[PDB]
RNA sequence: AUUCCGGUUGAUCCUGCCGGAGGCCACUGCUAUGGGGGUCCGACUAAGCCAUGCGAGUCAAGGGGGCGUCCCUUCUGGGACGCCACCGGCGGACGGCUCAGUAACACGUCGGUAACCUACCCUCGGGAGGGGGAUAACCCCGGGAAACUGGGGCUAAUCCCCCAUAGGCCUGGGGUACUGGAAGGUCCCCAGGCCGAAAGGGAGCCGUAAGGCUCCGCCCGAGGAUGGGCCGGCGGCCGAUUAGGUAGUUGGUGGGGUAACGGCCCACCAAGCCGAAGAUCGGUACGGGCCGUGAGAGCGGGAGCCCGGAGAUGGACACUGAGACACGGGUCCAGGCCCUACGGGGCGCAGCAGGCGCGAAACCUCCGCAAUGCGGGAAACCGCGACGGGGGGACCCCCAGUGCCGUGCCUCUGGCACGGCUUUUCCGGAGUGUAAAAAGCUCCGGGAAUAAGGGCUGGGCAAGGCCGGUGGCAGCCGCCGCGGUAAUACCGGCGGCCC
């Protein structure tokens, strides 16, 4: 990048949370800018291909994007660069078939078999909140979509809570707070795919990130960061984990 | 040489069916693509003009041979998917 | 720096003109029919290999070096060098020939399948002896101790017949 | 399928060669060169059209017909170094134009060439030149011999009677019965002289439908190619080349060549085995040796023709050996049989003490040797390039 | 294998250096049967010079034309259908190549931007009202040796320009709704100004028409994502036979400029800033992940694969664009080279091949877009010397062959004579394999047939006290030393040793 941006990627380069063969050959695909970051999305190609199997090369499996075949959150993506990431839905109608991505317990992406009645809906946590014009409010969601809420609204959101939202209508259903005795799930770090209830909360000065304690089933007590716990219920989980 | 089918899976996306097998032949040469053809459609029950075989494959000291088989529904989407090359090797199509 | 370069897997002598390393070398080169010195350091290396494991894990502790302790004794009780009872320690009084008697064709010879260390290595290249189902043509190929019983000459070799002029000289002896 | 006969101009230095071909091409090459003399050995393609326009009704005098494709014509230089390159150009051609000059008589270059002729069994016809410096002559561009004869007067027609029967009797003492074309009948043992103006253009026509004509009368049959069999030709020169390497300038005219085609060519110590890589064409009407014209890339040529092959490792190719096409390891080896039947015309003596020379192509070492042998000069070393350090 | 062995004396014990014995890299003598795998092959000297071909396009669902084929009525025409260029849109700033410069915030690592830009993409909230204009293509006439280029006629658009409204930016006065560790930020209300949008366009069905119903699209705002710019602490070369260096230099106040902070640049006010814990200057060098070697502690290297930087003959400078001061785009100077009709006009392979030059030192002017990706397109698709497939090569690593058995004889390791056996490898076929081929793999027929060299031979250091030549000559010798007519050391034969 002398000039300008980047448009190419090569296997050795790509991101260590995908299940891909690195030596195979020279290229891998540049994913498009889209809903979640690098580090926790894949391309829509990868798991048409590679991870599911209804195709043997990438020619014939953008003719089954270009057909419709697949829907992401209940929307039709025919890109084969779009990411999917975590805690979006995957669903075939032809088959019938629904999948939930999600972090490995190594950190890399599965997809996860779910009901088609827990298929319509979708955990969002929040990531900021900002006054708009008209005095408005604007909730920034952690994978980057936004919702706007009146003025009268204002105590029952803040940052870290969880909605519940239905898809594709994008439609309010539910509000997780986070506090303690909340069910979360970890997304990254050392404690990946760990999940149970909280404990403790603690802060720190010049701008450090706070910082979560955990207790699992077992009895057992981990710490993280307070961004990568993800509320997921009240005192038991909203949605199917494994 | 004798058949073994190993797996049979179904492909509604595509309209297609894929089927894994092995060919077992001590002291024979491998078997030709037109043989195995006339087994395969036999044992299924299958139209021949709409089934292709993507390959027959030897190994070093083995007495069988492994085989990949596909086969469409439908004339039309089978020359829709498939491309040019394996449907002249197979004999459905003429060279231009 | 510099790219991966792909390394030699045996050993050579330090001085190549020593009297008594020649002459132990000789003897074995000459018992178990060897095409050249190389190949008898290989299987040297191999045994180094295992000893120089042994010697290192004896002196660790945690929770990874039980990990591999258990795997050394697994993966060496597995090509039949150590009896399913064995210990750590007794991984340190291996020798030499108790690898080069897990050849091939050494394991050959040895059924009665051939009457010589050569007619054996012969029945092995030019495709004869089966192995589990499989045809093998690599003499130095280490036999697990699972599969050592079914080994026998392929089915479609000349020698699998009970009449056959060369196959009733063997059974001769 | 008849190949357009090769024909070979020898003459003395300054006796209007080049001048002849230039007016032929119209096209000024005379003036390019440095000194006035030509020391570089050419081949010239001369379509039929351009023949036919030239010519007129003359062509109904003879019952044949104007079949032939084309010309091939290879000019000479007639400098008294250049001994070898006129004895290849003798034996290469089929048809020999000898042009003398009226005026001077005869010169030792003269013998020389009709000595080769002789030697390599050459059939030839005599031109004689600068007509003009006979006094009160007049000029007129292109116009036959026949129409420019009525208009002289009495004493230029016998003062040229005169030199034309002084002409024929010094042939006659050398064993050559002549007779002007005009004047003669017989055409089996008895030459035509064709007197022409290279500066005017007097007798062009006749002494060109003379040659189209004279070519099915003596051998007619050694003019019928195969035009599917193996390709069959000789070398010409090798130099050295901007950007393709050392390249050959050869002359096929048996068979078909094309691109890719393994060749045998006679090296100077053993045969040499090598694949053509690239073949060039010069273009219709233009001097090979003078690229006035872009070349233009050809994948296949027939014969006959001059193209340059540029092929790997032609450094020691020598000039004059014949190159044959060989698809087959049997036909390689024929092929390196019958180069083995062939002669070093020319070998350079080293006294391995003596100066260093270095020219561009073969032909001028050759002739710059000869010049400093006939001095009494050692010579260490002799080769093709530029002076390297 | 955490190691020793020869050499100073008539003999001895030391210090000390030289040599031997191991691994890896480059060049090279002699000699070579086979297969597989891999990130190998003009890096060291010349970042020297280059003929020819190819290495970047794509869209007919943005727009008017030309040509051809059919159908209806046709004097006309209207249709469908397919080609071709032009206008218009997006891309050409990535990918590929090389290591000259550079001892520096260039690079590695942890942090920061509340001091900043971002076309393509995602979500939510809104908008699409009214006018005008030229011009290529096409017709007439051309100029010039060519490179190029002139005038007149007519025409369209998702082309260009206005007007409105939305919207943006600056400053002054109030209010306290948001995030955050903390507001020169966001939000609301007045007031003075400046700038200032859009294509309801295209395709298909139901439509008798009216008009829907999908598909692809245009503009504004808030946020994200992607790609970057800028800043800081810390970490990693050699020289004192280089000791003082700096004067926009170090800081302050007021401005300009920038996408943005800043001596980045100005005007004024001071005398600071760095240094024996090595400043300044000189030498050599792209940095790292890594690689070679060694019991380890260490010592040496940093071409090939990945991540970052820099360059396009040397030196300077601009246009367009979201992004460039742009390798296959522009201008000047210097320096080479090419074509001219002599008036002028052009070109730099450190892209793939190929050539010359320099050297001890390095390959085919090949086939394909079938795979992996990228650009374009609604899609089917099209292009790609990237990449994939082969060709040449004692590049690296792995697995094999050059026969085996029995009975005799022999100088008993080995050689020979009889009798038998097998076919990896070799020769000829069928199948499978491949984009197509070639290799490879499974079968069939023939037959021990088609296949061993290089160095050493007095000690170190494994191996001859044999024969013939030469005679301090010729020669050998890493070191110690041999050769002076009875040479285990030179040259050759026959033996023998190592691989
Ligand atoms: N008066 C006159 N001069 C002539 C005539 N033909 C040629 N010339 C002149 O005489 C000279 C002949 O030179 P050129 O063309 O070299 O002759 P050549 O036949 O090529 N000989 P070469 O190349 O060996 O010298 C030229 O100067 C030419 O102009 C002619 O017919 N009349
Ligand atoms: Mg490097
Ligand atoms: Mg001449
Ligand atoms: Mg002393
Ligand atoms: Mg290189
Ligand atoms: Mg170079
Ligand atoms: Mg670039
Ligand atoms: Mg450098
Ligand atoms: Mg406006
Ligand atoms: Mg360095
Ligand atoms: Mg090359
Ligand atoms: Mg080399
Ligand atoms: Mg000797
Ligand atoms: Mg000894």
């Amino acid at each position: 990048a002398r000039k300008g941006p980047k448009r190419h990627l090569k296997r050795l380069a790509a991101p260590t949370s995908w299940y891909i063969e690195r030596k195979a050959y020279k290229w891998a695909v540049r994913p498009r800018p889209g809903p979640h970051n690098m580090r926790t999305s894949i391309p829509l190609l990868y798991i048409v291909r590679d991870y599911l199997g209804y195709a043997k090369t990438a020619r014939e499996a953008r003719k089954i994007l270009n057909e419709g075949k697949f829907l992401v959150d209940g929307r039709v993506r025919k890109d084969y660069k779009f990411p999917v990431g975590i805690m979006d839905v995957v669903s075939i109608p032809e088959t019938g078939e629904h999948y939930r991505v999600l972090p490995n317990r190594i950190g890399k992406l599965i997809l996860h078999p779910i009901s088609e009645e827990e298929a319509n809906i979708k955990p969002l946590r929040i990531r900021n909140k900002r006054m708009v014009k008209g005095a408005k409010i604007q909730l920034n969601f952690h994978d980057g979509t936004n919702h706007l809420i009146p003025l009268s609204e204002k105590d029952n959101y803040f940052t870290s809570y969880t909605v519940l939202m239905k898809v594709p209508e994008r439609e309010i259903l539910e509000v997780l707070p986070f506090e303690k005795g909340a069910y979360v799930f970890v997304t990254q770090g050392k404690n990946v795919a760990r999940k149970g209830r909280i404990v403790e909360i603690k802060k720190f000065p010049m701008g450090w990130p706070d910082v979560v304690t955990i207790e699992d089933e077992e009895g057992e007590l981990f710490d993280t960061l307070k961004e990568y716990a993800f509320v997921v219920g009240r005192d038991k989980p909203r949605i199917s984990l494994p | 040489m004798e058949i073994k089918i190993t797996e049979v899976k179904e492909n509604k996306l595509i309209g297609r069916k894929e089927i894994y097998f092995e060919i077992y032949h001590p002291g024979e040469p491998t078997p030709s693509r037109k043989d195995v053809k006339g087994k395969l459609v036999a044992m299924l029950d299958l139209n021949p003009e709409t089934t292709v075989i993507q390959y027959i494959r030897s190994y070093f000291g083995s007495y069988k041979s492994k085989g990949y088989a596909k086969y469409y529904y439908d004339k039309d989407r089978m020359l829709y998917i498939e491309p040019e090359y394996i449907l002249i090797r197979d004999g459905i199509i003429e060279k231009k | 720096g510099d790219p991966k370069r792909q390394r030699k897997k045996y050993e050579t002598p330090p001085h190549p003109w020593i009297k008594e390393r020649l002459d132990r070398e000789r003897v074995l080169m000459d018992k178990y029919e060897l095409k050249n010195k190389k190949e008898l350091w290989k299987h040297e290396t191999q045994l180094k290999n295992f000893r120089r494991r042994a010697r290192r894990l004896l002196a660790a502790r945690g929770k990874q070096a039980e990990i591999e302790r258990e795997q050394l004794l697994a993966r060496l009780k597995r090509l039949g060098l150590l009896p399913e009872d064995a210990v750590l320690d007794d991984v340190l009084s291996l020798t030499i020939e108790d690898i080069l008697e897990r050849r091939l064709q050494t394991i050959v010879y040895k059924k009665g399948l051939a009457r010589t260390m050569r007619q054996a290595r012969q029945l092995i290249v030019h495709g004869h002896i089966e192995v589990n189902g499989q045809i093998i043509r690599s003499p130095s190929y280490l036999v697990l101790k699972e599969e050592e019983d079914t080994i026998t000459y392929a089915r479609t070799s000349p020698f699998a017949n009970p009449q056959h002029p060369e196959r009733m000289m063997i059974e001769k002896a | 399928r008849i190949r357009q006969p090769i024909i070979a101009v020898l003459g003395h230095v300054d006796h209007g060669k080049t001048t002849l071909l230039d007016r032929i091409r119209k096209t000024n090459v005379a003036a390019k060169e440095a000194g006035g003399i030509t020391q570089h050995i050419g081949a010239t393609e001369v379509p039929i059209e351009v023949v036919k326009k030239i010519a007129g009704p003359l062509i109904k005098l003879w019952k044949a017909e104007i079949k032939l494709p084309g010309l091939l014509f290879i000019d000479t230089p007639g400098h008294e170094a250049f001994t070898s390159l006129r004895a290849r150009g003798g034996s290469l051609a089929d048809l020999a134009v000898l042009v003398v000059d009226i005026n001077e008589g005869f010169q030792p270059q003269t013998i020389e060439s009709i000595e080769i002729l002789r030697k390599y069994r050459t059939p030839f016809v005599v031109a004689a030149n600068k007509i003009d410096r006979i006094k009160g002559w007049v000029i007129e561009e292109d116009e036959p011999f026949l129409m420019n004869i009525k208009k002289q007067d009495q004493r230029a027609v016998q003062e040229l009677e005169t030199k034309l029967w002084e002409l024929i009797g010094k042939f006659y003492e050398f064993g050559f019965q002549a007779n002007r074309f005009d004047r003669v009948q017989n055409f089996t043992r008895e030459l035509a002289i064709v007197p022409i103006s290279a500066k005017y253009g007097i007798g062009i026509a006749e002494l060109l439908v003379l040659i189209a004509g004279l070519s099915q009368r003596y051998l007619e049959e050694k003019l019928k190619i195969e035009v599917e069999g193996p390709a069959r030709g000789t070398i010409l020169e090798v130099r050295e080349e901007p950007g393709l390497g050392h390249t050959i300038d050869v002359i096929i005219y048996d068979g078909t060549l094309h691109k890719d085609d393994t060749i045998v060519v006679g090296g100077k110590d053993k045969a040499i085995v090598t694949k053509i890589r690239a073949l060039l064409k010069p273009k219709p009407l233009d001097e090979i040796r003078d690229p006035r014209f872009r070349f233009d890339y050809v994948d296949e040529v027939t014969a006959a023709a001059g193209v340059k092959i540029a092929a790997p490792g032609l450094e020691e190719a020598l000039a004059g050996s014949p190159v044959i096409a060989a698809p087959t390891p049997e036909d390689v080896e024929k092929a390196k049989q019958e180069i083995l039947e062939q002669i070093e015309r020319v070998v350079i003596s080293t006294d391995k003490v003596g100066v260093i020379v270095k020219a561009d192509t073969l032909g001028s070492l050759e002739a710059l040797s000869k010049e400093l042998q006939e001095k009494e000069i050692p010579i260490r070393k002799a080769d093709v390039g530029n002076v390297s350090k």
